[PDB]
């Protein structure tokens, strides 16, 4: 995702800005995936281990 | 006094080239000449200055 990101651009409507807002929603349903599959697989682990 | 770049408020940091004085123990830099300056630093002497060898 971009790294630490400031107002100009954004409220000039720029394509820059507007790439960058799509390209981090993304990460996040990335990050959300990870997530779940971190979580279901920790729970088998604490399952396993018990 | 004298042109200096720094960095703006656009996302990358964008580096951009004004106009700065040193007076009074005191950086501060210029808006549009004529209008009111903007503060940089609130006193130099409270100050380090940086040689930055890692940008």
């Amino acid at each position: 995702m971009t790294v630490k990101l400031d107002f100009e651009e954004c409220l000039k409507d720029s394509p820059r800005f507007r790439a960058s807002i799509e390209l981090v929603e993304a990460e996040v349903s990335e990050l959300e995936t990870r997530l779940e599959k971190l979580l279901k697989l920790g729970t088998g682990l604490l399952e396993s281990g018990r | 006094e004298g042109h200096l770049f720094k960095r703006a408020s656009n996302a990358f940091k964008t580096w951009s080239r004004r106009w700065f004085t040193i007076q009074s123990n005191q950086l501060v830099y210029q808006k549009k000449y004529k209008d009111p300056v903007t503060v940089v630093v609130d006193d130099l002497r409270l100050c380090t200055v940086k040689l930055c060898p890692d940008s």
